[PDB]
């Protein structure tokens, strides 16, 4: 019910744009994720998530 | 110290060099020696509103300060965003640069109608309100800075303008107790 009624539109296009913007926000904003492609990501350069 | 001749001709001499150092301090882009983007990082000495770009690809590119970045700056708090656009605004060395020139002004008023004596304490008043001015122009300046590097002259020059009024300041109130105590002892003869 918050992702519902949130403005600006949380959802994303795809899980790479998620992750990007993630990178972007600078802990303004969390993804919710396979945790397989959580784990992956994060080991991966430059490891800031 | 000695005299009045002597003491006001210092006053003004000095009050006029803290105002111009202050001025070509606030008028001059040689801030900080830093690394940075001039328009690939390279060298650049930067001022208030510009950085111009030193022994550059493109040298001589005088780019103004991106004082609030686009392209997902990420916000700030109100106290970020308030030392933000001090830095910006340059309110304080502006404040300085203005409480300098009001204190020179004061000083050339009171040759001028030498009887009231409160103008001289105003003007004290003015330099010592420029130099506390000078200090926190300084201080939101390296914190926004902060958030290897080197001051340029125009910084030190900001510094010995800070100095130089303060010293003038103290000349001043000296000069406004001399004129009390000269009153006191001609009303008590």
């Amino acid at each position: 019910t918050y992702m519902r009624s949130a403005e600006p539109s949380v959802f994303v296009r795809t899980t790479a744009e998620g992750v990007a913007r993630v990178r972007k926000s600078k802990g303004k904003y969390a993804y919710l994720l396979e945790s397989t492609m959580n784990e992956y990501i994060e080991q991966r350069k430059p490891c800031d998530t | 110290l000695f005299d009045r001749g002597v003491q006001m001709l210092l006053t003004t001499v000095g009050a006029f060099a803290a105002f111009s150092l202050m001025t070509i301090a606030v008028g001059t882009d040689y801030w900080l020696y830093s690394r940075g983007v001039c328009k690939e990082e390279v060298m650049t000495h930067s001022g208030l509103w510009r950085t111009c770009c030193l022994e550059g690809n493109f040298k001589g590119l005088c780019k103004q300060i991106d004082h609030f970045p686009e392209d997902a700056d990420y916000e700030a708090d109100t106290a970020e965003y308030f030392l933000r656009a001090v830095r910006a605004s340059s309110i304080f060395p502006i404040l300085s640069v203005i409480l300098l020139f009001m204190g020179g002004l004061c000083i050339a008023a009171s040759e001028f109608y030498k009887t009231r004596h409160n103008i001289i304490l105003s003007a004290g008043i003015f330099f010592v309100s420029a130099g506390l001015s000078n200090i926190i122009g300084i201080i939101v300046y390296i914190s926004a800075n902060a958030g290897s590097y080197s001051y340029g002259w125009s910084f030190y020059f900001g510094a010995l303008s800070f100095i130089i009024a303060e010293m003038v300041g103290v000349l001043a109130v000296h000069m406004f107790i001399d004129r009390h105590k000269q009153l006191r002892a001609t009303a008590r003869a």
